[PDB]
């Protein structure tokens, strides 16, 4: 499950 | 899961800088971001900026004209916010909050930063003399906060202590009031106990019918 | 840059009924690539830090009971609270995270709706000890009233005095769901001694006509 911290800042 | 613990209250003169900290503990996340959010007395929430330490990324708000710098110490798992060129308008409670894939899931307890040219000053305490009402006026102190109790804390029913107001003089003022059975006046004594820790003040004042 | 608005400003709810508050964004909060809508809701109880309620428009944060729900389009959002209880009193904020800078709505205040209750009004003259200081305060207390809206006018020898008073109001008290309010008039002592009758006039929905409490200086 990928992790979205902010706008344009999503991580595997 | 996570607990965020913030540094203690700060009092600064205009033009000075202040550095706040936010230490994270509890569970560990490989990816997270920490933001700072401020709230001026009686006002709404304002996002100030954030950092994503694992990625080396930061985001700031233009309005603050580069006066905010956010840094992280990986070793101590602590995040800092430094705010420069302070003015009276930066007086506020500052929160840190963490994002780990949802929203701001966890928040710090807040830290009051007071920016003023005023000097530390203990309050004057005046009786407000008279169901009957009576109270104490706690006036001309700096900075926040004061504490007020009645009859050494044994009188709590019917007590209201108002939030302080900032006077145009730069000093704070508040009243604490209590309502009591009219027949009990003169059969009972009423004393307000005022503490102002920043000025090492402790004052008791008896409140009587004149 | 994205402007967030909320409605209403204040929302009284009777115990066990449903609160519905709205939020509007000036732009779509839909991320059409990952398919989520980045709208969050937060509660700040009186004197506490904000706490998470909703994320991605309709998902509940951990520990949030199912009587809180989020819904909406991509621009117009609704937070629904069923079975409202005293612990739900506070300010609710929406916040967008589709774009930097993150922006908050102005907050909607929820309180517990009870029957209208008129204030008990009290006026206090300055103490002899304050008179010696050269500056005096006259305090008007409005005690235990509902709803929060109330107005205070100061009169000196019957004439309206504006410009030198400040007010302060309590949060809603959980014991009787009421508010209290103080109004403080600050004067030089030389001014204070130059007049005689000091009065505060109180207007509130619970009062059929404005109530005035007064004293005569020295009496």
């Amino acid at each position: 499950k990928s992790i979205r911290i902010g706008p344009g800042q999503a991580f595997y | 899961q996570v607990q965020l613990v913030q540094s203690g209250a700060e009092v600064k003169k205009p033009g000075a800088s202040v550095k706040l900290s936010c230490k994270a503990s509890g569970n560990t996340f490989s990816i997270y971001g920490i933001s700072w959010v401020r709230q001026a007395p009686g006002q709404g929430l304002e996002w100030m900026g954030g950092i994503i330490p694992p990625a080396g990324l930061t985001n700031y708000v233009q309005r603050f004209q580069g006066r905010v710098t956010i840094t992280a110490d990986t070793s101590t798992t602590t995040v800092y916010m430094e705010l420069s060129s302070l003015t009276s308008e930066d007086t506020a409670v500052y929160y840190c909050a963490i994002r780990i894939g949802r929203g701001f899931d966890y928040w710090g307890q807040g830290v009051l930063v007071t920016v003023s040219s005023a000097s530390t000053k203990g309050p004057s305490v005046f009786p407000l003399a008279p169901t009957a009402a009576l109270g104490c006026l706690v006036k001309d102190y700096f900075p926040e906060p004061v504490t007020v109790s009645w009859n050494s804390g044994s009188l709590t029913s019917g007590v209201h202590t108002f939030p302080a107001v900032l006077q145009s003089s730069g000093l704070y003022s508040l009243s604490s009031v209590v309502t009591v059975p009219s027949s009990s006046l003169g059969t009972q004594t009423y004393v307000c106990n005022v503490n102002h820790k920043p000025s090492n003040t402790k004052v008791d004042k008896r409140v009587e019918i004149k | 840059d994205i402007v967030m608005t909320q409605s209403p400003l204040s929302l009284p709810v009777t115990p066990g009924e449903t609160a519905s508050i709205s939020c509007r964004s000036s732009q779509s909060l839909l991320d059409s690539e990952d398919g989520n809508t980045y709208l969050e809701w937060y509660l700040q109880k009186p004197g506490q830090s904000p706490q998470a309620l909703i994320y991605e428009a309709s998902n509940r944060a951990s520990g949030v009971p199912d009587r809180f729900s989020g819904s909406g389009s991509d621009t117009d959002f609704t937070l629904k609270i069923s079975r409202v209880e005293a612990e739900d009193v506070g300010i609710y904020y929406c916040m967008q995270t589709i774009e930097y800078p993150f922006t908050f709505g102005p907050g909607t205040k929820v309180d517990i709706k009870r029957a209208v209750a008129a204030p008990s009004v009290f006026i206090f003259p300055p103490s002899e000890d304050q008179v010696k200081s050269g500056t005096v305060s006259v305090v008007c207390l409005l005690n235990n009233f509902y709803p929060r809206e109330a107005s205070v006018k100061w009169k000196v020898d019957g004439v309206l005095k504006t410009g030198n008073s400040q007010e302060s109001v309590t949060e809603q008290d959980s014991k009787d769901n009421t508010y209290s309010l103080s109004s403080t008039l600050t004067l030089s002592n030389t001014d204070y001694q130059s007049h005689n009758v000091y009065a505060c006039e109180v207007t509130h929905q619970g009062l059929s006509s404005p109530v005035t409490k007064s004293f005569n200086r020295g009496e």
